[PDB]
């Protein structure tokens, strides 16, 4: 019989049951989406978008609903923190319900197409054999794809007839769903410009409509029909898989580096924002502007939004997790409660000292404090017997500005050292580690998990492309090579051109 | 209903059963430590 | 429960060896 | 055509390889890279 | 030890689901002809 | 040690104390097992590529071979005709006995040298040491990748068996 | 740069010397092709 | 009829000493430039401005320590094209900035594509199935995951492998100390596939060579084989009985045997590639949380797992200042982790 | 095979299996579009990579 | 009667010509002193 | 069997060695002079043994800015003289 | 405006076109000169 890894080849010459199997696959994926949204709604805590946003809670499909304008619950809350909102039907719950109902309808359609597989539509009128005109099907589907692509950009994303898309300021503080106009200049190819997403779908959609019409009306050249085996549905599988691993690598890349379609309020900040101290520089800029306007030090730091300080913390860096450290980020360092405020370290001479921050590469990192010029002034020693820079020897103190600890100063070495250890992580927060029995070990965000899955799947689909491309172009030898293979085809110099009998020398 | 002419019997011989069970069991012996963590 | 799991999987593998050797599909010259 | 015997070509070529590799090992002990 | 509490059923289904798939296929091969 | 993580412990300490990565017998060992895996995949792929058609599209091609049949089950002339054109004709084996001798000898000899690497580093004849080999005109040390290896080895050395050494040199 | 000509002249004289010896057989090979 | 395309197709597929093909238009320039780039860099080009390292024969390195080193971390993931905004067409500066690294990595990638296309093209011309090209997907998965995806997930090309013997050894030790890569089950499967592949290579070659039929009078038995002969040159039946009685199981199907020889090393390399994709994101198998919770509370609890972490901590602290010069690490003596005396 | 109302409506859309245009047909035009597409992907890649830097195009969150 | 210049000839010299040049360069390096 | 002249014929012929007794030593000497004249240093920008550091400096000249990296190296080089 | 890196982009584009054009021009020329005999 068929070996286990070929059972699905019974569909190759049976278009009705292929459509049935595709309907069943579509039913399963739609049902997964509905089930996933329901599970997330059953676990998502909407009470603090500042320090407990969705990306701290392991939310994977919630940000995708929010990205395209679904932001509210039937129960009255919204992900931006508003109360008494009425989202109409298209709440997170309505989206989930719609996917479940779609799933069921697709399941029933699959049953019909499986039983009524023998439709005259699937027979070539000349031969009576099962046949799909794949070149014309491609034009039909490309035209439909173009119409949908165009409509998505021209109506949904613009807000002309639809809600728009998630947009935010450069520091992810004030995000919301907004209508977005297309950008028709060169900045439309800037990945961080949302207007470019709008213009892409308008323009690529129109091109898809035109190319779809071309592919409906113009038959393939004989040379290409033969070369790509366009009568063989496995050629479409091969090239479709290739397109799909290309797309998977692109979405993995734009998730990891960030773009207008992977906003940090939905997926968490990027690792490169920690690498470049992106948020620390903005925090310092605002504090300096406050001081220059005559604010005190406590006032300047108290003016920093907790949300901004929270981005400047390595526990939100997606490059700090582990492959088998499962679950939400809150399961690791805990549920963030409050900013403790900015810690300023000083030695006995009153010089300000700065804790060397942890790079993402290091699971652990020493505690070293320098002056503004990078000269080492204090540390936590390993060997003590020749220590010169201990906090005890250097009289290191820590004072807090802003946050919970605003106005307080600590001088006992154990406490000062404890805050110095947290300062290698950036800004310091109070966490609830009890509610979830958090274990204190960093986990990655949905940005990390998405990137991982899609880079891995993209790589595996490269193999699938290679495999089915091979099966397409070598179909005639799939069961083995010619038993009467003339040794002269593989002997050198017999034919002038390799494998061409008409070039016998 | 008229029967479908595309149906095929499926087979798994005993050696393939043994090879498959070895793969599954060894993969489980390998990954279980990480599932328990 | 972890130790039981590890030893169980190992025991299944050893049983599999026994069947794969003494209850194999016999090789036959055709 | 074939006036120079192949075994002489191989012997001379092989001796040339030994000389050049030998020179490279000499340089590991002298000048740059010698640690001295 | 504080192990992951889902590790037991993860390991159990990891073994059982593909193993029973293979057993189903094997036995119905033996019963043919 | 007789265990998975204990094996890694042995390897890391071995690198710290013998610089095994820089030892040519371990390098031959790597050539042996990388090469063995390469030639395994090569030979497997070449024989599989030239199986003679004996089966239909809906059965495993493995049923085209019967245990104990006298005829070869693949066309070695076709396989050589492929591989000789992949590289060039004289880089390919046309003699099955020569081919299979090579498949035996390459990993076996390479792993012999691996074993002899461990067995001679057992007597502290260690990998190449190029620590501070490159020096500028004044005498400043110009680091190479060997010096970076040395820093990693030092980290292993100073931390391993952290309570066992009382005197400054680890002499066994 | 004098050093460029100092380095390239050995190769230049080599190519020149090789062409001189192979020229009659080169034009004979090319004459057969056309 | 025979247009210029078909006339060109004719010439490309001539049976000559080195086959060219359509794939050769991609393969030969890219393979030649990658190899020539490596030989050029290891012979003449420094890593002083990117790493603070000497890396060429010209500076005094030997075959084991030369490399074409990655660009400086400040380049990020710049393509670093010769005509790009960093080198601005200046060949000397391009070399000093690490341009040869992306030159080799990128021409190498397209050369590997060209080689796999060659495997398809030749198989199609001689009439064999394309399993050699299929098996080559494993080398490609390794090259792409290690030399492209991994640095693309990290801060810059700086942390990709540098092209050199000792440079690669450094890469191994970095992965131990920072990623605990030996603990990763995708690496472990890779190891099993490589060592299992080497085992299969050795045992199959030795089995064939020791179940040969006597097909000649010579005591050296290689001449007693004819490529065109129909008969198996060794006894599968005797080989099967030997291994059945020695090891308990034995191959009986030669087609399965040789497919298995493809499957094992190819699958192993594919698994190792998946683990490296995870390490691109620092998604490591670094720890066992249950072990760490127990060890933190119980200072008498010790396993080989906790012992290896101490080694990793030493590797990181002792190698990072020189291995990551852009970070400007200064670790005072007193903070360095060290056991007693050493 | 079974005829249906919808099947009869759609029949012309699945009736030209195997139909080809002679020879090379529109292959030259296709090649041009492929080349333009390749240049397009190269442009957007190099913009994202900061290898191609254009006035008014700040490839940053600060866009 | 054999041709002299072939594809093989080109492939041989793209490798052999730089190799000998490089080997002369590395030979000279052995006499460099800091 | 592929039409080209066998290598063993070529490298045992007198004409081959008449040509290559010149071309092989000429290339070797050209490579030698590429190093001995110092041209290799200037083509590839490799430091001579006296050009890694200025007389009193001990910090490596690491490139730290992507888009002005060319000028940074030029500044590093000026500080040697 | 046309920035220096856009000028660089054009230079790289033209360089690749030249390399490819010359390559195919030479290959087509040789293929027409040395045809296979049938
Ligand atoms: C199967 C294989 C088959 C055959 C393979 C053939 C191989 C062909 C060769 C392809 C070469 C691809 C080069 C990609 C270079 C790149 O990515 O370059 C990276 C750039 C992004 O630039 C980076 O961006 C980072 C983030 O910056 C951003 O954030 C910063 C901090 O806040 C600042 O705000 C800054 O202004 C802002 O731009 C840092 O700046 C880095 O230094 C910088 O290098 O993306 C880009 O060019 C484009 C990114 C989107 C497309 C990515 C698709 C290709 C890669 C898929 C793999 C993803 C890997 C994910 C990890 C797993
Ligand atoms: C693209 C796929 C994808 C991604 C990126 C996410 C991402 C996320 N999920 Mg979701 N999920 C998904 C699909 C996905 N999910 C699917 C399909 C289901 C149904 C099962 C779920 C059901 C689900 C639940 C119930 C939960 C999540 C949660 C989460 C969050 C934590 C993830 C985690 O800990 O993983 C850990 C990842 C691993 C341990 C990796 C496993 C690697 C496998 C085992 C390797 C197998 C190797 C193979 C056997 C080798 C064979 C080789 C052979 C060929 C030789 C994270 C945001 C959690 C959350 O926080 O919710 C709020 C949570 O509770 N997800
Ligand atoms: C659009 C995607 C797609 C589709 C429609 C197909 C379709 C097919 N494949 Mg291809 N393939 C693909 C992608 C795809 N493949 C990818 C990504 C790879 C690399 C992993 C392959 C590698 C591949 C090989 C090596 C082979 C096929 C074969 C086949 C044919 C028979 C499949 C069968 O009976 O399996 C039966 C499968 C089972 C009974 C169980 C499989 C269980 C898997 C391993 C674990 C669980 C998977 C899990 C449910 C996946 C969830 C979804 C995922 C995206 C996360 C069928 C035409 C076979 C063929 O060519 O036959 C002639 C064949 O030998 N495929
Ligand atoms: C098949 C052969 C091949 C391939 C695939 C590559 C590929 C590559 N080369 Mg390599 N190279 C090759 C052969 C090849 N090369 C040869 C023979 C030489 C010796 C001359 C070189 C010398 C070389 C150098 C010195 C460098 C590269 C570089 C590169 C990389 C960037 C190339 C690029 O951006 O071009 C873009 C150009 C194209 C893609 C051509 C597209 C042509 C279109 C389709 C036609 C339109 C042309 C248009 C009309 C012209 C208008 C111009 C006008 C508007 C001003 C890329 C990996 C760079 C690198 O590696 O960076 C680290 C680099 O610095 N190559
Ligand atoms: C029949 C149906 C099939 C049944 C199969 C049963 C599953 C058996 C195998 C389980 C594998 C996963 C075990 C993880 C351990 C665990 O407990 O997770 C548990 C986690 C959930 O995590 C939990 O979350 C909780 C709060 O919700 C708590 O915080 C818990 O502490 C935390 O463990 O489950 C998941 O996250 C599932 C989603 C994982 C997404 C992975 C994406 C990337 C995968 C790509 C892999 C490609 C590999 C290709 C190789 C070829
Ligand atoms: C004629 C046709 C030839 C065609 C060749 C085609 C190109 C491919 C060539 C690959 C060669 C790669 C090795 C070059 C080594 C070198 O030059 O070292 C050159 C170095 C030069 O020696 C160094 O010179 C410096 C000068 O300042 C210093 O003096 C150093 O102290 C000194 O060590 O020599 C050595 O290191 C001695 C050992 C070299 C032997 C290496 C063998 C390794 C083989 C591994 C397998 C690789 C596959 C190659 C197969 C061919
Ligand atoms: C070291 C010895 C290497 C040869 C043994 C290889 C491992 C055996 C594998 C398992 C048995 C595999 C097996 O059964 O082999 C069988 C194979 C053929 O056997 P025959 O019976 O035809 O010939 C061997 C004797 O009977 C003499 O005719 O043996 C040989 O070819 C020996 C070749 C020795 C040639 C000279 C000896 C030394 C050569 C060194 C090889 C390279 C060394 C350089 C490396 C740096
Ligand atoms: C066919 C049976 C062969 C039996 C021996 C088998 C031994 C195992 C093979 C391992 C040894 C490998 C070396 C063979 C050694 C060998 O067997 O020698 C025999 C071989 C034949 O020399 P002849 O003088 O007989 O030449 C006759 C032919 O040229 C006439 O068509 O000599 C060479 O091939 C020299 C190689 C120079 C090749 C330089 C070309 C450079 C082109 C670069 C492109 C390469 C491919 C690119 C694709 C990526
Ligand atoms: C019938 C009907 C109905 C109903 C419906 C329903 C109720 C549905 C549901 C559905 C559902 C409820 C579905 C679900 C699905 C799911 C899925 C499909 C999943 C899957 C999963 C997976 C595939 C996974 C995998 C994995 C694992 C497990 C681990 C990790 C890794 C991975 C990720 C791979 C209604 C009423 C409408 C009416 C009409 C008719
Ligand atoms: C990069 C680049 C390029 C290219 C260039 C080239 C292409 C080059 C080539 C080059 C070459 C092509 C070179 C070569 C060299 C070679 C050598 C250097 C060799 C050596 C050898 C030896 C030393 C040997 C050894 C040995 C062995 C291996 C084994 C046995 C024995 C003995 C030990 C002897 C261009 C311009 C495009 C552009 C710019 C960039
Ligand atoms: C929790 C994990 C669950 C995993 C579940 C996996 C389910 C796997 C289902 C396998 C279905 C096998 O499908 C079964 O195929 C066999 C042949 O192989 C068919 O059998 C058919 O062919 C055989 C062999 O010629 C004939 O003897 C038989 O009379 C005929 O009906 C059955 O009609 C069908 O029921
Ligand atoms: C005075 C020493 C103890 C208080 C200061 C120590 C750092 S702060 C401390 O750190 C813990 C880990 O992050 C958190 O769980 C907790 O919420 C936080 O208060
Ligand atoms: C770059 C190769 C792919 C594009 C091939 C397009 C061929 S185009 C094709 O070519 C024939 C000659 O070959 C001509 O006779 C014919 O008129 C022309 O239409
Ligand atoms: O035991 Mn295991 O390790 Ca051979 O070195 Mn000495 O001793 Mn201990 O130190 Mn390092
Ligand atoms: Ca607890
Ligand atoms: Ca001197
Ligand atoms: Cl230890
Ligand atoms: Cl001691
Ligand atoms: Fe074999
Ligand atoms: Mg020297």
């Amino acid at each position: 019989g068929l070996p286990w890894y070929r059972v699905h080849t019974v569909l190759i010459n049976d278009p009705g049951r292929l459509i049935a199997a595709h309907l069943m696959h579509t039913a399963l994926v739609a049902g997964w989406a509905g089930s996933m949204a329901l599970y997330e709604l059953a676990t998502f805590d909407p009470s603090d978008p500042v320090l407990n946003p969705m990306w701290r809670q392991g939310m994977f499909v919630l940000p995708f609903m929010a990205r395209l304008g679904v932001t509210g619950s039937w129960s009255g809350w919204s992900i931006t923190g508003e109360t008494g909102i009425d989202p109409g039907f298209w709440s997170f719950e309505g989206v989930a319900l719609a996917h479940i109902v779609l799933s069921g309808l697709l399941f029933l359609a699959a049953c019909w197409h499986w039983v009524y597989w023998d439709l005259e539509l699937f027979r070539d009128p000349r031969t009576g054999e099962p046949a799909l005109d794949l070149p014309k099907m491609f034009g039909i589907h490309l035209f439909l794809a173009g119409l949908l692509c165009f409509g998505f950009g021209a109506f949904h994303l613009t807000g002309l007839f639809g809600p728009g898309m998630w947009v935010s300021d450069p520091y992810g503080l004030t995000g919301s769903v907004q209508p977005v106009a297309p950008e028709w200049g060169p900045d439309g190819f800037n990945p961080y410009n949302p207007g470019g997403v709008v213009a892409h779908h308008i323009a690529a959609g129109i091109v898809g409509i035109i190319a779809g019409l071309f592919h409906i009306l113009v038959r393939p050249p004989q040379r290409l029909y033969k070369a790509l085996r366009m009568g063989n549905i496995e050629t479409v599988l091969s090239s479709s898989i290739a397109a799909v691993f290309f797309a998977a690598f692109v979405v993995a890349g734009t998730m990891w580096y960030g773009s207008a379609t992977t906003p940090i309020e939905l997926f968490g900040p990027t690792r490169y924002q920690w690498d470049s101290s992106y948020f620390q520089q903005e925090i310092n800029r605002r504090v300096q502007a406050s001081l220059a306007s005559g604010a005190t030090l406590e006032e300047a730091w108290s003016a920093i939004p907790e949300k901004l300080a929270f981005y400047d913390y390595i526990g939100n860096n997606p490059a700090k997790g582990g492959l088998f450290r499962t679950g939400p980020m809150n399961k690791g360092d805990g549920i963030a409660q409050a900013w403790k405020g900015h810690a300023v370290f000083r030695n006995k001479e009153g010089e300000e000292l700065f804790v060397r921050r942890m790079p993402a590469f290091f699971e652990s990192f020493p505690v070293i404090l320098t002056d503004k010029n990078g000269v080492v002034k204090a540390d936590i020693p390993f060997r003590r017997a020749e220590s010169k820079y201990s906090f005890e020897q250097q009289g290191v103190t820590v004072s807090f500005y802003g946050g919970e600890l605003n106005g307080q100063t600590f001088t006992d070495p154990p406490t000062v050292k404890s805050y110095a250890r947290k300062a290698i992580f950036g800004e310091i927060f109070e966490f609830d580690t009890e509610t979830l029995n958090s274990d204190g070990i960093f986990r990655t965000s949905p940005r990390g998990w998405f990137t991982f899955a899609h880079a891995v799947f993209a790589l595996l689909f490269f193999f699938g492309h290679i495999w089915h491309g091979a099966r397409t172009l070598f179909r005639d030898v799939f069961s083995g090579i010619d038993p009467e293979l003339s040794p002269e085809q593989v002997e050198w110099g017999f034919y002038q051109k390799v494998g061409d009998v008409t070039t016998r020398k | 209903m008229e029967p479908n002419p595309n149906r095929q019997p499926v087979e798994l011989n005993r050696t393939s059963l043994y090879l498959g069970l070895l793969l599954i069991l060894v993969l489980a012996l390998l990954f279980s430590s990480y599932f328990f963590n | 429960m972890e130790t039981i799991t590890y030893v169980f999987i190992f025991a299944c593998i050893i049983a599999l060896f026994f069947f794969a050797i003494f209850f194999r599909e016999p090789p036959r010259i055709t | 055509g074939g006036r120079i015997p192949l075994w002489i070509v191989a012997t001379v070529a092989g001796m040339g390889v030994i000389v050049i590799v030998g020179l490279f090992f000499y340089g590991a002990y002298a000048g740059l890279g010698s640690s001295l | 030890m504080e192990v992951n509490q889902l590790g037991l059923i993860a390991t159990a289904l990891f073994v059982l689901v593909p193993s029973v798939f293979l057993i189903i296929l094997y036995v119905q091969t033996e019963s043919q002809q | 040690p007789l265990g998975i993580s204990g094996t890694f412990n042995f390897m890391i300490v071995f690198q710290a104390e013998h610089n095994i990565l820089m030892h040519p017998f371990h390098q031959l060992g790597v050539a042996g097992v990388f090469g063995g895996a390469l030639f395994c995949a090569m030979h497997g792929s070449l024989v599989t590529s030239s199986l003679i058609r004996e089966t239909t599209e809906t059965e495993s091609a493995n049923y085209g071979y019967k245990f104990g049949q006298e005829e070869e089950t693949y066309n070695i002339v076709a396989a050589h005709g492929y591989f000789g054109r992949l590289i060039f004709q004289y880089a390919s084996f046309n003699n099955s006995r020569s081919l299979h001798f090579f498949l035996a000898a390459w990993p076996v000899v390479g792993v012999w040298f691996a074993a002899l690497g461990i067995s001679t580093m057992a007597f502290n004849l260690n990998g190449f040491n190029f620590n501070h080999s490159v020096i500028d005109a004044k005498g400043n040390v110009i680091n190479t990748w060997a010096d970076i290896i040395n820093r990693a080895n030092l980290g292993m050395e100073v931390m391993h068996e952290r309570n066992a050494h009382n005197f400054p040199l680890d002499l066994a | 740069d004098w050093r460029v000509l100092v380095v390239l002249l050995p190769v230049l004289l080599a190519a020149g010397w090789a062409v001189r010896n192979i020229l009659p057989y080169a034009v004979k090979q090319v004459q057969k092709l056309l | 009829e025979r247009g210029w395309f078909d006339i060109l197709d004719d010439w490309l597929k001539r049976d000559r000493f080195v086959f060219v093909g359509w794939s050769g238009i991609l393969l030969f320039p890219c393979a030649y430039l990658a190899l020539g780039g490596w030989l050029t860099g290891t012979t003449f080009v420094t890593s002083w401005y990117t790493h603070g390292l000497a890396s060429s024969y010209l500076e005094g390195c030997n075959f084991l320590t030369v490399a074409v080193s990655t660009p400086a971390n400040s380049m990020g993931h710049s393509l670093l094209l010769l005509w790009g905004p960093e080198a601005q067409g200046d060949f000397t500066r391009w070399c000093q900035l690490g341009g040869l690294w992306t030159f080799i990595a990128l021409h190498g990638a397209f050369g590997l594509i060209g080689f796999m296309l060659r495997q398809f093209e030749i198989a199609r011309l001689v009439g064999v199935r394309p399993y050699n090209a299929i098996a080559f997907s494993a080398p490609i998965a390794v090259f792409v995951s290690v030399f492209l995806i991994y640095p693309l997930g990290q801060s810059s090309w700086f942390f990709a492998p540098s092209f050199g013997v000792a440079a690669i050894f450094r890469f191994l030790l970095f992965f131990q100390g920072f990623h605990n890569w030996t603990l990763n089950p995708f690496h472990m499967m890779g190891v099993a596939g490589v060592l299992g592949g080497a085992l299969l290579c050795a045992i199959h070659g030795a089995t064939v060579e020791n179940t040969l039929f006597q097909d000649g009078e010579g005591a050296s038995t290689f001449r007693a084989f004819n490529p065109t002969q129909a008969e198996e040159t060794y006894s599968m039946v005797t080989a099967n009985r030997f291994w059945s009685q020695i090891f308990g199981i034995a191959f009986s199907n030669k087609r399965w045997l040789h497919f298995f020889m493809l499957f094992v090393p190819v699958t192993g390399l594919w698994m190792s590639a998946i683990g490296v994709v995870g390490l691109a994101l620092n998604l490591r198998s670094y720890d066992f949380i249950s072990q760490e919770i127990r060890a933190a509370e119980d200072p008498e609890f010790e396993t080989f797992y906790t012992k290896n972490l101490l080694l990793n901590e030493g590797i990181r602290a002792w190698m990072a200042p020189q291995d990551q010069p852009h970070e400007n690490f200064v670790f005072p003596e007193e903070v360095l982790p060290r056991g007693n005396a050493l | 095979a079974r005829r249906t109302w919808l099947g009869d409506i759609l029949r012309p859309l699945n009736s030209e299996y195997g139909k080809v245009a002679p020879g090379w047909g529109t292959t030259p035009l296709m090649a041009v579009f492929m080349g333009l597409f390749l240049v397009f992907l190269l442009i957007i890649l190099e913009i994202y990579n900061s290898t191609l830097i254009l006035d008014g195009v700040n490839v940053s969150w600060k866009a | 009667s054999y041709p002299i210049f072939t594809v093989r000839w080109v492939a041989v010299h793209t490798l052999a010509v730089p190799t000998i040049f490089f080997l002369g360069a590395i030979a000279a390096m052995q006499f460099i002193q800091r | 069997t592929t039409g080209e002249r066998p290598f063993s014929d070529i490298i045992t012929s007198v004409r081959y060695w008449v040509i290559h007794s010149i071309t092989i030593p000429a290339l070797f000497i050209a490579g030698w002079l590429f190093v001995s004249t110092g041209l290799a240093y200037d083509v590839f920008g490799t430091p001579r043994p006296d050009s890694y550091y200025a007389q009193e400096q001990r910090s490596i000249p690491l490139v730290t800015d992507r888009f002005e990296a060319k000028q940074q190296v030029e500044t590093f080089l000026e500080q040697l003289k | 405006t046309i920035t220096p890196s856009l000028k660089g982009f054009f230079i790289g584009l033209l360089s690749g076109a030249v390399v490819l054009g010359l390559t195919f021009a030479v290959l087509i020329a040789i293929s027409q000169i040395d045809k296979v005999q049938r």
